[PDB]
């Protein structure tokens, strides 16, 4: 942060800042571009799963930076451009969840991006490490949260709608429906199961079923299913809450 | 409309007033123009 004994002090705990926003902005743009698309191609793919590995990187340098509590670090990050990153950030992980959910052929995609998010928030909790009543730092975050409260509210609800997923498939009316422990369910009795737990709408029921991949046989695989969309759900909406 | 002669001659900001409705990317414009 500071050279105390050099002549020139150079803030490097803020040039990495400016790095992340500057990757930020450009993950923002090469989304808007493929969010008319319909699916992402291979090349896109992989450009995302570079830049994704890039934003992780940094995140974790600036994690580093902070853990430990240092005083000057946090405050360096509180007043830096570093909430205006984790906002757009926000937006495209909320809309990117929504989107590459539905796509079967993003699941490497979507778990990328997935622990990127992971990674922001343990960033951002370290932040608050070590905070006081009433301080500048989560005055600054509460800020933040209340600009991208949309996107929050949509990703907060994306993982409300897969924290039940886990319910709803131990409940018992599940069992009954597929009488034999196999794993192995059809997409009607899926859809029966959903509209008897009463706990999912009609727009998360078509959104469930959107997002779950059926072969011919009109039956998917519920285990699969619920892994893939309850452990990210679990991990990072406990470390949200 | 001039306001550097606001002493001697009254300014008509009336006319002059605008409001900002919306600020959108150039990106989400050209895909909103498209649609």
């Amino acid at each position: 942060r500071t050279q105390t004994g050099n002549n020139t002090t150079v803030n490097i705990i803020i040039s990495t800042v400016d790095y992340l926003l500057r990757v930020q902005e450009s993950i923002s743009d090469f989304y808007w571009y493929y969010s008319g698309k319909d699916v992402i191609d291979e090349q896109g793919q992989r450009n995302f799963s570079k830049a994704i590995q890039v934003a992780k990187q940094v995140f974790n340098t600036l994690t580093e930076y902070i853990q430990g509590p240092c005083t000057g670090n946090q405050q360096s990050l509180a007043h830096s451009r570093l909430w205006d990153a984790v906002v757009g950030f926000l937006h495209v992980f909320a809309h990117m969840q929504m989107k590459l959910s539905q796509d079967s052929s993003q699941i490497e995609l979507l778990k990328e991006l997935m622990d990127l998010q992971k990674d922001m928030v343990v960033m951002l909790l370290s932040m608050l490490e070590g905070n006081v009543v009433n301080g500048t730092i989560g005055k600054q975050m509460v800020d933040m949260l209340v600009e991208s409260s949309n996107n929050v509210e949509m990703i907060l609800k994306f993982f409300d709608m897969f924290l039940k997923l886990k319910d709803l498939t131990s409940s018992d009316t599940f069992k009954e429906y597929d009488p034999d422990g196999k794993g192995v369910i059809s997409k009607r009795d899926f859809h029966k199961a959903m509209e008897s737990h009463k706990h999912y709408t009609q727009s998360e029921t078509e959104f469930l079923l959107s997002c779950a991949e059926t072969d011919e046989n009109e039956t998917l695989d519920y285990e699969e299913f619920v892994k893939r969309f309850h452990e990210p759900a679990k991990d990072i909406g406990f470390n949200v809450a | 409309e001039s306001t550097s002669n606001s002493k001697n001659v009254p300014p008509d900001l009336s006319i002059c007033t605008f409001v900002l409705e919306q600020s959108l990317s150039v990106r989400a414009l050209q895909e909103m123009l498209a649609n």
